[PDB]
RNA sequence: ACCUCGAUGUUGGAUCAGGACAUCCCGAUGGUGCAGCCGCUAUUAAAGGUUCGUUUGUUCAACGAUUAAAGUCCUACGUGAUCUGAGUUCAGACCGGAGUAAUCCAGGUCGGUUUCUAUCUACUUUCAAAUUCCUCCCUGUACGAAAGGACAAGAGAAAUAAGGCCUACUUCACAAAGCGCCUUCCCCCGUAAAUGAUAUCAUCUCAACUUAGUAUACCCACCCCACCCAAGAACAGGGUU
RNA sequence: UCUCUUACUUUUAACCAGUGAAAUUGACCUGCCCGUGAAGAGGCGGGCAUAACACAGCAAGACGAGAAGACCCUAUGGAGCU
RNA sequence: ACUGAACUCCUCACACCCAAUUGGACCAAUCUAUCACCCUAUAGAAGAACUAAUGUUAGUAUAAGUAACAUGAAAACAUUCU
RNA sequence: GUAAAUUUAACUGUUAGUCCAAAGAGGAACAGCUCUUUGGACACUAGGAAAAAACCUUGUAGAGAGAGUAAAAAAUUUAACA
């Protein structure tokens, strides 16, 4: 009636091979999902307007400052998508939505530290399991088997992305900080009240509305950032360089898929459909994607005239 | 502030009586394989525990009684030697604590 | 909000924080094995493991000597530390000091640790071992090790 | 509790298990008018005219 | 109550009077006192009106003890098992006679509320109703916009 | 003078505001003694906003500089178990006045204790649609004799508001924070017109009819002793390969 | 002090262990809106909402609690002073 | 047409729905006279009946296991250290 | 038509009233305003006006798982024209 983790009653000698063995297990299934095309793909419908892709679960590495040609300083977020792979299919009628939805992981963890349900939806797929998984909703064309892989170059320089993550949590937390409230000034004679919220409602309703601004837990809640560019893709690390913050701290998995904003609408034309497969690319991609105002670092200094 | 109203019995048992008021079994309880007596998976047990200080606390009486006085630390190694004992070949050059009683069992010469 | 904060709040200060930890660190060098509240013991580890690396520049270093010179209370064990404790460990790189719970005290019910240097003259603590090779568990996986590396060598 | 067992549809569709289920249909309590349209040439022939228009209007 | 008391059904024993009548009062215990005011009014019942009343019921058996007591009582005991126990401190000869006379026409039974002022082992004669007793059948017993082959 | 004389002093400010529309500004639309800019007036519109200071206890107001605007109110003349105690209010005193005096004052002046450990209700991330100004272009265009001087659409920049972040800068250093950086996506139905009968014209129709403006995103599984944690009051949550 | 607050330490705080009060309390199984009423409703009328449940915050309500409060008036009730 | 009272009627029993005040009929327990002798009768007598006076004394709840309170460190408990 | 009235004896208690209808004063042909008069209701039950001291229905008292009734549910959609 107690419980028991994985390596209780390993011995000495047992441990390290434990953890070689399993370690060797996740290469080789992430190593034999690098060939999607030839392992029987789904059909690759030709992009369609009112079309939506899959997005990818990226990783925040931190910042990095990024100069134009117009010699604009401007500020891009790393983004690493590692391990990152499409789990399962729900169609649109399966979905009792709009929408079809699909599921995509990523961040390969431990198989010791997942509950019996979850390790067996792996163990089927062959894949290692997600700590982050998100849910995306696409289209009938839009559709990628399962276990095929996703990369960075997913996205292309130029596109508006958004990006899903968990904010940094303050914990519990006064109106002023909060909120932003004024509060009261330190001195002329006030008494133990300098950061509380004052009045909270007027004395003829006697009670409070709900909504009502008070003190509590600040961050760790899902925001959306809408409208960040892509100013330069990695394809040897499969980094996203997206413009301004995100949500989130460093090495935080975040959501990230095409801008839903109208003037950002119907611009996928150009874009890979469904998604990029490197494995049947036809010439591989170079090093580094850069947009057309950006100032390489091999280029020479910028000369203004 | 001061209550408006006396609180019942039957709403203090609620509050009393929560699960999260009562105490929660532990199931991290298991027995000692050396004397039999209970401890826990990531403490200590504490029969056991028990015997090392009071070995131990015979030992740093002796070493009290050698010394003679505060800031005497010797600069070598020290070693416990029990009765029918005596300095092994690496044991050269150290400070040698003689003991009158047999050696422990669970303490192991090295 | 404390995020990435390393160092506890302890004593009536941050110099009284130093003392503190001084004063276990030194009861820690002279007796080779003391007995602590566990938070006090965790955080004082840290110094000690650094202390014998201070140990290991020699006695003829000045900056070696001042760290010494205060980090010892009591300037008997500074002999100590440079010619035992220090050439005891010129093998080893880290990890000189264990650290283990033991049962709370029955003044207050404290969370108490014991921690000790590796290799002292003190009878050895009641280590906790893991379960022997010859246990059921054991031997399933020892016999499925064998096939492996024999199947590797075909 | 009298809510749950009350069960409403857009359209005509019935989910099977609920279809197969029922036992009675209430009559309707508004009885639908007919349309223009709708009426066969026996009715509409049936009704007399109440009026002669003049031949010379242009209606 | 109604709510803070216990209730039963009306019934009777052995569904007594369908066949035949029976007197369900089974035994009365008088204990009066040969001194004592309390008792003036049961000493004189004894004298000249118990004599009569076994006349009349001779199913019930009384008995007549005669022993200092403080307050004299009747005992009444019924076939069903329940003994009711009644005080005929200082009561009049009437109030005697009217009181045992309503032990002899009871059953026994607790006095409690009686639910219904009704009871029938038969109550439907031409069938209890049934929401399908009023509704038509259909050719072929079909449900509404249903479609058979 | 109906409720409160067996513990709300009132005013004003600070804090945070909810609401009305009889609209100060932004939006739409008639009329004009509306050329164009400015204006006036009326219908529609409460989504959003509505400044900082000097003397004054001030509310208000005066004028100082601004702004697209510095709206009228209600809410226990909102809010004082959140705060302030400046004016008035208890004991001191003074000036002026009344009184034989004690003493008084709708005036002036100075000083004068603002308690409370939350039992109950309510509430404690509304999971996410932003407004505005200026400059530019149209354009020195339409308009006008000139003087003057616009629509709509597009761009840029800035500010606030909402929501985040730490590559720099700054307070500072395994981090937090702003003075710093990043992002921000719907129409608004007042009316202007066709066809066309009652009332064979006409008439935009509380006549049948036609036309113009008449949603998406986020969230979604089910070892744990213990340690660690960008997670956290406790609990919970993540990681432990 | 403020525009405009922010960081850190200490106490407090919260949690574990020990000891353990006070004002308060008609009974409560203690909701929101509108209306009504001794004229300001958790309890009345009409609608709406609603498994149970502890911990931590908050101070709009319970005309919150604490000294028959202050404030005007009453008494053929007192006292000081002139 | 129906619904609709404590009005009326029906079966049965009837002293059995007003403040202050007034007239009654009964009566708990206690003591005494005389009875009575598992707790009663007839009389006399009176410290003769408590859901309420911010009542008095005592017990125990509620707020509440809350507020608040406390022991510098190691150790051979010699001692040393801050 | 009805059954009360007066006198005699013995004392207590109530008289800081409300609202409705009506007549008339004061205010402003305001007030849940003030002040008289007549009458009703209320401080006496029940039903109906949404909740309801004063409006309407209705009183003399119990039981019933009978019956007949009293008061008792707002209406209203408006501009052609020689
Ligand atoms: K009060
Ligand atoms: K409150
Ligand atoms: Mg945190
Ligand atoms: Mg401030
Ligand atoms: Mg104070
Ligand atoms: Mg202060
Ligand atoms: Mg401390
Ligand atoms: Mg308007
Ligand atoms: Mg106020
Ligand atoms: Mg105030
Ligand atoms: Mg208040
Ligand atoms: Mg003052
Ligand atoms: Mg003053
Ligand atoms: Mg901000
Ligand atoms: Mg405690
Ligand atoms: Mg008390
Ligand atoms: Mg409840
Ligand atoms: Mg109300
Ligand atoms: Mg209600
Ligand atoms: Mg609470
Ligand atoms: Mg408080
Ligand atoms: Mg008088
Ligand atoms: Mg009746
Ligand atoms: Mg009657
Ligand atoms: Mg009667
Ligand atoms: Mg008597
Ligand atoms: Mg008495
Ligand atoms: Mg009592
Ligand atoms: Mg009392
Ligand atoms: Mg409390
Ligand atoms: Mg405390
Ligand atoms: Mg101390
Ligand atoms: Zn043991």
């Amino acid at each position: 009636k107690s419980g028991t983790w994985w390596d209780e009653h390993l011995s000495e000698e047992n441990v390290p091979f434990i953890k070689q063995l399993v370690s060797d297990e996740d290469k080789a299934q992430l190593a034999s999902k690098l060939c999607p095309l030839k392992d029987e793909p789904w059909p690759i419908h030709p992009w369609e307007p009112g079309s939506f892709r899959v997005g990818l679960i990226a990783l925040k590495l931190g910042m990095m400052p990024l100069w134009t040609k117009d010699g604009q300083k401007h500020v891009v977020t790393l983004l690493q998508v590692q391990d990152c792979h499409v789990l399962k299919y729900t169609s649109k009628e399966n979905c009792n939505g709009k929408m079809a939805t699909l599921s995509v992981g990523g961040k390969t963890v431990s198989r010791f530290r997942k509950a019996t349900s979850i390790l067996e939806f792996y163990r089927e797929l062959g894949l290692p399991p997600k700590q982050t998984v998100k849910i995306f909703n696409i289209t009938d064309n839009a559709a990628i088997k399962p276990g095929t892989p996703l990369y960075a170059a997913h996205f292309r320089p130029g596109q508006y992305v958004d990006v899903t993550a968990k904010t940094i949590g303050k914990g519990f937390q006064g109106v002023m900080k909060r909120w932003g409230f004024k509060g009261q000034p330190a001195t002329h004679g006030q008494t133990k009240t300098h950061r509380r919220p004052g009045a909270v409602a007027t004395g003829d309703i006697g009670r409070v509305w709900p909504g009502t601004k008070m003190p509590g837990k600040m961050g760790n809640i899902y925001r959306t950032e809408y409208g960040l560019k892509v100013w330069r893709i990695n394809t040897k690390h499969n980094i996203i360089y997206v413009n301004g913050s995100v949500p989130g701290h460093k090495n935080c998995l975040v959501k990230v898929k095409d801008s839903k904003l109208p003037a950002y609408k119907d611009l996928g034309k150009n874009l890979p459909f469904p998604t990029y497969f490197p494995d049947g690319d036809e010439e591989e991609l170079p090093e580094d994607l850069y947009d057309e105002n950006v100032c390489q670092p091999g280029a020479p200094s910028i000369t203004f005239a | 502030a001061a209550p408006k109203n006396r609180r019942t019995i039957e709403v203090n048992r609620c509050r009393r009586r929560n699960p999260q008021k009562l105490i929660k079994v532990k199931n991290n309880i298991d027995v000692c394989p050396e004397c039999g007596h209970l401890k826990q998976k990531h403490v200590l047990c504490a029969y056991c525990y028990e015997k090392v200080c009071k070995e131990t606390a015979e030992i740093r009486r002796q070493i009290g009684k050698q010394e003679g006085g505060p800031f005497k630390a010797p600069t070598i190694e020290t070693v416990v030697l029990y009765t029918g004992e005596t300095p092994s070949e690496q044991d050269q050059g150290k400070r040698i604590i003689e003991r009158d009683r047999k050696r422990p069992s669970w303490f192991t010469q090295n | 909000i404390s995020h990435g904060r390393v160092f506890r709040r302890m004593g009536l200060g941050p110099e009284s924080r130093i003392h503190l930890l001084r004063n276990l660190l030194t009861g820690l060098v002279r007796h080779e094995r003391i007995e602590a509240p566990w938070a006090r013991v965790d955080e004082m580890r840290g110094y000690a493991e650094k202390l014998i690396d201070y140990g290991k520049l020699g006695d003829t270093n000045e900056r070696a000597m001042r760290m010494a010179d205060f980090w010892l209370t009591e300037k008997d064990l500074i002999p100590k530390l440079f010619q035992v404790l220090a050439p005891r460990y010129k093998d080893q790189t880290g990890g000189y000091t264990r650290m283990l719970q033991i049962p709370n005290r029955s003044l207050d019910r404290a969370k108490m640790a014991v921690i000790e240097y590796k290799g002292n003259c003190l009878p050895p603590l009641p280590l906790p071992r893991r379960d022997s090779h010859l246990t059921l568990l054991n031997q399933l996986l020892q016999g499925l090790r064998q096939d492996l590396r024999q199947s590797q060598e075909a | 509790t009298m809510m749950e067992r009350l069960h409403l549809f857009p359209d005509e569709y019935i989910p099977e298990d609920i279809l197969k289920n029922l036992v009675e249909e209430l009559p309707q309590p508004r009885k639908i008018p007919k349309r223009l349209d709708e009426y066969t040439q026996e009715e509409i022939d049936a009704f007399p005219r109440l009026w002669t228009p003049p031949e010379d209007y242009r209606l | 109550t109604a709510r803070g008391t216990p209730s039963r059904f009306l019934a009777s024993v052995l569904h007594n009077g369908l066949g035949r009548y029976v007197q369900q009062l089974q035994r009365l215990s008088f204990s009066v006192s040969r001194d004592g005011a309390s008792s003036r009014g049961a000493r004189e019942f004894v004298e000249r009106e118990v004599i009569d009343f076994a006349r009349r019921n001779p199913g019930v058996v009384i008995y007549v003890n005669s022993r200092p007591c403080c307050v004299p009582r009747v005992v009444a005991e019924y076939l069903n098992g329940a003994v009711r126990e009644e005080s005929i401190h200082c009561k009049s000869v009437e109030e005697i006679s009217t009181l045992v006379q309503k032990l002899a026409d009871q059953s026994g039974l607790d006095v409690i509320r009686i639910r219904k002022p009704f009871h029938t082992d038969n109550p439907s004669i031409q069938g209890q109703w049934h929401p399908f007793t009023n509704k038509p059948t259909t050719f072929r017993g079909l449900r509404p916009r249903e479609v058979q082959d």
